[PDB]
């Protein structure tokens, strides 16, 4: 979806390659400059800010506007604005790596807490692998302490020789919500570690020294741990939803960037100014604040700064969070397309396979069968025969990506069909579903079924496949979808059918026996006692389908 | 819908740094000497003078006014209007570039024989230079040096002076007249 | 290989790995009063040479990473010796096949 | 200087054409999307070459429209002009600012300061010229060139360059 | 020996309450538990440490914190399996997408 | 690398063809004999692609090469004509 | 309705990846983008009429590539480039294994 | 959770068993590389009863007056009687059972004959029975020579994996050996003449219907083991509505989760 031919080359992604976004980078995606907390009227013109959403990225409205590209809504993504900071500051989720890096390495002079010169620590330099890499590194130069100059060579422990200049002893650090602290060591001397500071730091640690402790210059280099600039989510990032015209509706994504902005603003207009210096700080723990809020609110540190109202403020690791979150409900799973739920019940004289479909289904649900030879007949007379007639259809589709409401168009009882057109068509009888019975708890709660087209408003089957799927009939309501794609009918024909189950790899065995009414009564008859006559034993004949025709 | 070749290097996102171009012999990452072959044999490279692209495209051309018609089944001036034909029915229609290059060839060809061709190649691919100074020098005319190695810079130092002046008297003479 | 009563000199041991080639094996009695091998719930575990290795290796397509793996202070791996590198062909019954052959490198 | 390589090209096909001579129409539709082409990597890609031995290798069908990628492996004859290199051609317009000359399927443009720092600009002619002692170029005339710049473009390789060296400029 | 205990009691489970699984089943399950070296568990802690295509990895518990980890230390991801393929939407290399077709240039004239 | 390749003979895997496989051909086919493809059977009266490739299958007229995959990174090359139908 | 987790379980039990992907592509999310073929970024400027792409910078008008992939996880990866991480998709592997 | 760790755990193209990253799990699926469907529950005369009954049932012995076949059963039956090239092969036949039900004996020490089998053998000359509609009051026609040499042959044909490599040709044995004792069990000549029936066509068409219905139970290089075999422990799982030691659903929890801290931890010195 997102329609129109393209010229770029198709292809399919193999790799996914997870890095960090240097602020460059990002100061090269970007189009647009974000200076602006408002969204947009140019001073109450209802339009936009060459400020925030579409100075130069996506855009609200049904129009085509958005940097050339033009296309409009269904079709754009989001183009990347930028936001320089005031001074450097933290990233939320990273925090705890950042500690653990502080604690390895000498600040001030910048380099490891141990060379090849200790072989506890060489012996980790071995394990290849970050994770472990890292942590056997981290675990080890915890406790040392002070920048050393000279150590033991292999030889003896007699002559120590020299590798790296500066001792300035290493504070041990503690966290404290969103900040770090040291204490050099009678007594200590407890002094914050300032962001600008804690970078530079990073950003003098040599190529290797990045390598060794779980980094890599390319994909991910220490800085980019300590933001400089900003990545400003385009807008469906954050859909506004409006009501009509004079109101505006933004969403809550969008006034913590706007609160950002501000408190930034704020901040800045003191480092130009006249700066109380330690009243500067004061802001700077703001800004330091809400860029972590808009990633992450609910942290340890209790403020769970609400919005006005007091809504707590969906931060975006909320979004991804589990269960119903993007990923635990949305890529692994969704709401779709072509789909049908309804109250079962139960008929005793369709073949297993068979699923009794009410007419407003087989009427509401559509098959896209293409426009070929062996069809065409059938399926201009379906088109003839209109979406409301039980065996019609409902759009035609031709060569040039456009619909036909075959149920509006003037040309209604007109087209002649084509033969590489498309009929979207009613639900013939005979035909693959993918009927289902959630809780999902194995292959035998979700085959595939014949339709058999029929009246009243209830999904019908067959008395035995009751076990597999698990419904009684206290009101059981159950799920249906259907095939789209020629070959999807056939993974579901050739292996979900319900006569594939029969036999469980499970319990190696069948899963599909037969029960109450019949099972009570083949026995009541299978007696020694159960004699019977001729009229009757006849009617039993024809009864069955393939009886031979004899008696 | 693209097109490929026969060499990707890793998209190190680095992207900054590929050279420019000059008769420094400098071309792009796609026409230095070791180039791999398409059954992925280190191969050097094809750089081919005036007329002997002239015979290519004939040739080449020829053996598919042939092969167009296997499946039919079930003199300077002259050559100009032949060829004015054969492309008339081999191309598809819109290879102004192609017809246009076969006029500039066919005109400013020096060699005209896979003769005299081959042998001019066998001549100068005889001191191992740069298949492009070899081209060059296969489609350029000239006398001395001075000329020579000013008009093609890659050389200079090269090849000596004299030893390029024989190679110069050589191929003024392997000129196949018009 | 070397037996302690019920400790060894926490600096004694802090001179075995120190001799090359020849290696050095610490053990105690009481670990082995009895066999753990011969322990109804293990099978038969096998050394390899490099090239019974590199074949396993080479006829099933693995890398190293990609066999299953035992650990090396496994009780098992101090009984044969096992070394970083080495490769065990354990081999046990089945209830759906009699016998089952499987691998292991070691940790 | 023109270059012949070794190149390849996806391209798909629909589930109509799996009759017999498949091959040939994919052979056709491969000389419609490279013939007399361009592009800034290798250049004005002229003629296929060896129309009999084209590399076919079987092709994949795709995951979902009955489409089949093949990846053909062809080589051809081609032609990339470059900075400080020489080649003579044929003029082939003329204005105030200097004169165009053609080479190969592509142009080379020179500028009058491109030019002897005493050749002259006669608009007084027909059709339009430029004067010199014993020079006189015009419409026509066949000129050594010192292609200075290329500068890639959609589907056209344009260049610039000059005649002010020594041992350059008409013939 | 542990594989086996482990089997064992994992049986008695199920035979306890009277049923009925297949050897193959529940053996797979262990073998999972086992292979990689020691006791690995069916929890967060346990397997989803190891080495999936991140993004499968988190589509369990961990998420963004995963995702953070992963793009600090340079992750990069093969996709080889279900869960990352999903994401894409493209087709799972499963059975029905463990192998693929082609038209075949020769044989493709014989049936005329 | 294309030195990936099992060559025809020294080949390896199952003759017979899985049930995935076959499910997954006779879609292809199917779903592009609905794409207006050449047909390479008498249709001795068939409309739907689906009974139409069955019986494409059944005379193993179907120009297919299942390029089939091992772990590692290798591939064998099955065709229809080559594959059995136990199934 | 919805289709999910479970179900997807299920029907990778049956083994039958295609009508996963049709179910939660062209039944549900389904959305193309354009990549570069430099840094994964969904960073080109289609500019689907007038035939040129481009992600300067990147500086890139040619090695671009057209995907297939829900709309969803255009989404996620946005968004997790909100959070700063690169997700640079790419074309073809490396690593070979 | 379950479910989750077995996903992508499949069985890949050469019968291992695999996860994405490429790390195996069984070499080859349920140790045997069979399909829990075409599987059903024989038993093992082999391994039961007693020494007495044993030799009644399945000695052959031809240099003997008691021993040998009464040529009512076996045609070519009286011309056999001491035959010593024949003999031959009896005994290592009857050596190949008596290995055998020392070696199931090492395997099933509880004594269980009956078992998950594929390709059911008890059927299969059910149907051939009432197919050829052989009588029991008439004589066979299958040589000695044929049966337990064509038996012999019959086994190769049932293979499992493939390629050219002793490590895998073994293997493959290894993972046929229980179905072959069964094989070594139903096909053995007392049986074929004295309990079966069987005719020259009738043995022939038991040695193929075997063979194939064997090769069909063989497990479908692509199947999802991972996410089956899952399911189908969360399967009867979520029935377990709940001996004095924690049983069931808690216990079965501890266990998952790498059960450290544990309920009742029993412990039974024998
Ligand atoms: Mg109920
Ligand atoms: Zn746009
Ligand atoms: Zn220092
Ligand atoms: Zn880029």
């Amino acid at each position: 979806v997102g329609q129109q031919y393209s010229s770029a080359p198709l292809r399919t992604v193999k790799e996914v390659q997870f890095g960090l976004f240097s602020p460059e980078e990002v100061r090269a995606i970007s189009v647009a400059k974000i200076r602006f907390p408002e969204t947009m009227d140019e001073t109450q013109t209802r339009a936009k800010i060459g400020g925030l959403n579409d100075p130069r990225l996506g855009s609200i409205d049904r129009n085509l506007k958005c940097q050339t590209c033009q296309e409009g809504m269904n079709e754009c993504p989001g183009h990347f604005g930028h936001i320089d900071l005031a001074k450097p500051v933290f990233h939320v989720g990273f925090i705890a790596k950042i500690k653990k890096v502080c604690e390895c390495v000498c600040m001030h002079c910048g380099k490891l807490l141990l060379d090849e010169h200790n072989e506890l620590m060489r012996q980790a330099l071995a394990i290849k692998d970050s994770k472990k890499r890292f942590a056997a590194i981290w675990t080890l130069c915890k406790t040392k302490m002070v920048c050393e100059t000279d150590v033991p060579s292999e030889d003896d422990p007699t002559q120590l020789v020299s590798r790296g200049g500066c001792g300035n002893t290493q504070p041990t650090i503690r966290k404290d919500g969103l900040k770090l602290v040291g204490s050099w060591k009678d007594e200590p001397e407890l002094r914050v570690l300032s962001t600008e500071e804690i970078l530079n730091i990073f950003k003098h640690i040599s190529v290797k020294d990045f390598t060794s402790l779980g980094f890599n210059e390319v994909f991910s280099r220490p800085e980019w741990m300590i933001l400089t600039c900003l990545p400003v989510p385009p807008p469906p990032v954050r859909p506004s939803i409006s009501f009509n015209e004079s109101q505006r509706g933004e969403d809550d994504l969008t006034f913590k960037l706007a609160d950002i902005l501000k408190a930034n603003i704020s901040l800045e207009t003191l480092e130009h100014n006249g700066a109380p210096h330690h009243a500067i700080e004061e802001a700077e723990s703001l800004l330091q604040f809400h860029v972590a809020t808009y990633m992450d609110n609910d942290i340890a540190g209790q403020p769970q700064a609400l919005q006005k109202s007091g809504r707590p403020v969906k931060s975006i690791r909320a979004r991804l969070k589990g269960k119903e979150g993007r990923i635990r409900g949305n890529l692994m799973g969704k709401r779709v397309d072509f789909s049908a739920r309804t109250v079962i019940s139960g008929d005793p004289n369709l073949e297993l396979d068979q699923v009794g479909v009410p007419k407003s289904i087989a009427k509401t649900l559509t098959y896209p069968e293409v426009v070929t030879p062996y069809n065409i007949d059938r399926l201009t007379q379906l088109v003839r025969n209109g979406p409301n007639e039980h065996p019609g259809a409902k759009y035609v589709i031709r060569d040039s990506g456009d619909r036909i409401d075959l149920r509006y168009s003037k040309r209604a009882g007109d087209i002649q069909l084509q033969y590489g057109w498309k009929v979207e068509r009613h639900i013939m009888d005979n035909d693959p579903v993918l009927f289902n019975r959630q809780p999902s708890l194995h292959k035998m709660s979700m085959m595939a079924h014949r339709v058999k087209v029929i009246p009243y408003s209830t999904f019908r089957l067959n008395l035995s496949v009751t076990s597999p799927y698990n419904a009684d009939f206290d009101g059981d309501e159950m799920n249906l979808h259907v095939p789209q794609s020629e070959e999807t009918r056939a993974e579901l024909s050739q292996l979900c059918a319900v006569p594939l189950q029969i036999v469980s790899p499970q319990s190696n065995k069948p899963c599909m026996g037969i029960v109450q009414d019949t099972l009570c009564g083949i026995r009541k008859l299978t007696l020694r006692d159960t004699f019977i006559e001729l009229d009757q034993v006849l009617n039993m004949l024809y009864w069955v389908p393939d009886w031979d025709g004899v008696i | 819908v693209s097109t490929s070749t026969f060499q990707t290097r890793r998209r190190r996102l680095k992207k900054v740094e590929e050279e420019e171009n000059a008769a420094t012999l400098q071309l792009g990452q796609e026409f230095q000497l070791k180039q791999i072959n398409h059954q992925g044999e280190e191969e050097e490279l094809i750089a081919l003078n005036l007329s002997e692209a002239r015979l290519v495209i004939k040739e080449a051309l020829v053996e598919r006014r042939r092969a167009f018609k296997r499946s039919q089944k079930k003199t300077r001036e002259k050559e100009l209007e032949s060829i004015d034909v054969l492309l008339e029915q081999t191309t598809g229609g819109n290879n102004k570039d192609l017809k246009n290059t076969m006029q500039y060839l066919t005109n400013f060809s020096r060699f005209r024989d896979q003769e005299t061709v081959g042998a001019v190649i066998q001549l100068l691919k005889s001191t191992g230079l740069h298949p492009f100074e070899v081209a060059q020098l296969g489609s350029l005319a000239c006398d001395t040096a001075d000329e020579a190695k000013t008009l093609i810079p890659s050389l200079n130092n090269k090849i000596s002076d004299d030893e390029l002046e024989r190679i110069l008297k050589e191929l003024s003479n392997l000129e196949t007249l018009y | 290989i070397f037996v302690y009563q019920n400790n060894i000199t926490p600096s004694a041991m802090k001179l075995v790995p120190s001799i090359p080639p020849a290696t050095i094996e610490t053990f105690n009695e009481a670990a082995l009063v009895v066999n753990i091998t011969h322990h109804e719930l293990v099978p038969k575990h096998i050394r390899l040479s490099s090239d019974e290795k590199r074949e396993l290796l080479k006829r099933y397509r693995l890398k190293e990473s990609q066999l299953p793996r035992i650990q090396r202070a496994d009780p098992v791996a101090l009984y044969l010796g096992l070394k970083r590198g080495e490769v065990v062909k354990i081999i046990r019954k089945s209830e759906t096949s009699g016998r089952y052959a499987s691998y292991r490198i070691c940790m | 200087m023109f270059f012949i390589k070794d190149l390849s090209l996806n391209i798909t096909l629909h589930p109509s054409f799996f009759g017999p001579r498949m091959k040939q129409y994919l052979k056709t539709k491969l000389l419609e999307e490279v013939e007399g082409s361009c592009t800034g990597k290798f250049g004005y890609i002229l003629c296929v070459l060896d129309y009999d031995n084209i590399d076919i290798q079987r092709g994949r069908i795709l995951p979902t429209d009955g489409s089949a990628e093949f990846n053909v492996k062809y080589r051809a004859v081609v032609f990339k002009p470059f900075k400080g290199e020489v080649v003579d051609g044929t003029v082939v317009s003329c204005s105030q600012h200097g004169f165009e000359v053609q080479v190969g399927p592509m142009k080379v443009f020179v500028t009058k300061h491109l030019m002897p720092q005493d050749l002259t600009f006669n608009a007084g002619s027909n059709p339009p010229s430029y004067q010199s002692s014993e020079d006189v170029i015009t419409i026509k005339s066949r000129i050594r060139v010192k292609i200075e710049g290329c500068i890639s473009q959609v589907s056209s390789i344009h260049a610039i360059g000059s005649i002010k060296e020594d041992y350059l400029g008409a013939i | 020996a542990g594989r086996a205990a482990l089997y064992k009691e994992v049986y008695n489970v199920i035979a306890s309450d009277g049923s009925y699984v297949n050897y193959r089943h529940m053996a797979l399950l262990v073998d999972v538990m086992t292979t990689q070296g020691g006791l690995t568990s069916v929890t967060r802690h346990g397997f989803n440490r190891s080495n999936t295509g991140a993004l499968m990895r988190c589509s369990f518990e961990e998420t963004v914190e995963i995702l953070f980890e992963a793009g600090a230390s340079a992750e990069l991801d093969d996709c080889r399996g279900v869960s990352e393929n999903v994401i894409l939407g493209q087709m799972a290399p499963i059975g029905t997408g463990a192998f693929d077709v082609m038209i075949d240039e020769e044989s493709l004239v014989k049936y005329m | 690398l294309k030195e990936k390749a099992i060559p025809k003979d020294q080949r390896a895997t199952t003759p017979y063809m899985t049930k995935y496989e076959r499910a997954r051909i006779l879609g292809t086919r199917a779903l592009q004999i609905s794409m207006n493809a050449p047909v390479f059977v008498d249709l001795e009266g068939e409309t739907d692609p689906l009974r139409i490739a069955m019986k494409e299958l059944a005379e193993k007229k179907i120009p297919l090469v299942i390029r089939r995959y091992l772990p590692d990174g290798s591939f064998e090359d099955w065709s229809v004509e080559e594959l059995i139908v136990d199934l | 309705l919805r289709f999910g987790e479970m179900e997807r379980d299920c029907m990778i039990a049956h083994g039958a990846a295609s009508f996963l992907k049709e179910r939660l592509m062209e039944a549900s999310d389904a959305f193309r983008v354009h990549i570069c073929g430099i840094c994964g970024l969904m960073t080109v400027i289609a500019k689907l009429n007038h035939n040129q792409f481009e992600c300067k910078g990147c500086d890139n008008k040619i090695d671009i590539y057209q995907i297939h992939i829900p709309y969803a996880a255009k989404l996620l990866f946005q968004e997790l480039m909100a959070m700063n991480i690169t997700p640079r998709l790419y074309t073809d592997r490396s690593r070979d294994f | 959770r379950l479910v989750k760790a077995l996903e992508d755990i499949m069985v890949h193209y050469d019968n291992t068993t695999r996860n994405s990253l490429g790390n195996v799990i069984q070499f080859i699926y349920g140790e045997d590389g069979m399909d829990a469907a075409h599987i059903e529950k024989q038993s093992l005369d082999t391994i039961g009863g007693s020494d007495a009954a044993f030799e009644k049932r399945y000695r052959v012995d031809l240099l003997n007056t008691d021993h040998t076949l009464d040529p009512s059963l076996l045609e070519s039956g009286s011309e056999i009687l001491g035959d010593l090239k024949l003999q031959v092969l009896l005994d290592e036949e009857y050596k190949q059972l008596v290995k055998d039900r020392k070696f199931l004996r090492e395997v099933f020490v509880d004594g269980e004959a009956n078992w998950p089998l594929p390709v059911n053998i008890r059927r299969i000359i059910q149907n051939a029975q009432q197919t050829f509609h052989i009588d029991h009051t008439k004589p066979s026609d299958l040589t000695i020579k044929d049966i337990v040499l064509g038996v012999k042959d019959l086994q190769e044909n049932l293979l499992v994996l493939r390629g050219k490599n002793e490590i895998i040709q073994n293997a493959q044995r290894d993972a046929v050996t229980l179905f072959c004792c069964l094989l070594r069990s139903r096909l053995a000549t007392r049986r074929v003449l004295q309990e079966y029936r069987l005719t020259k066509q009738a043995f022939d068409w038991v040695l193929s219907n075997i063979e194939a219905q064997f090769l069909r139970s063989v497990v479908h290089p692509g199947e999802m083991v991972g996410v089956l075999a899952a399911q189908s422990i969360g399967e009867p799982a979520t029935q377990m509505t709940l001996k004095k030691v924690t049983s069931g659903v808690p216990r079965l929890k501890e266990i998952l989760n790498v059960a450290k801290n544990m309920k009742t931890p029993s412990l039974t010195v024998y």
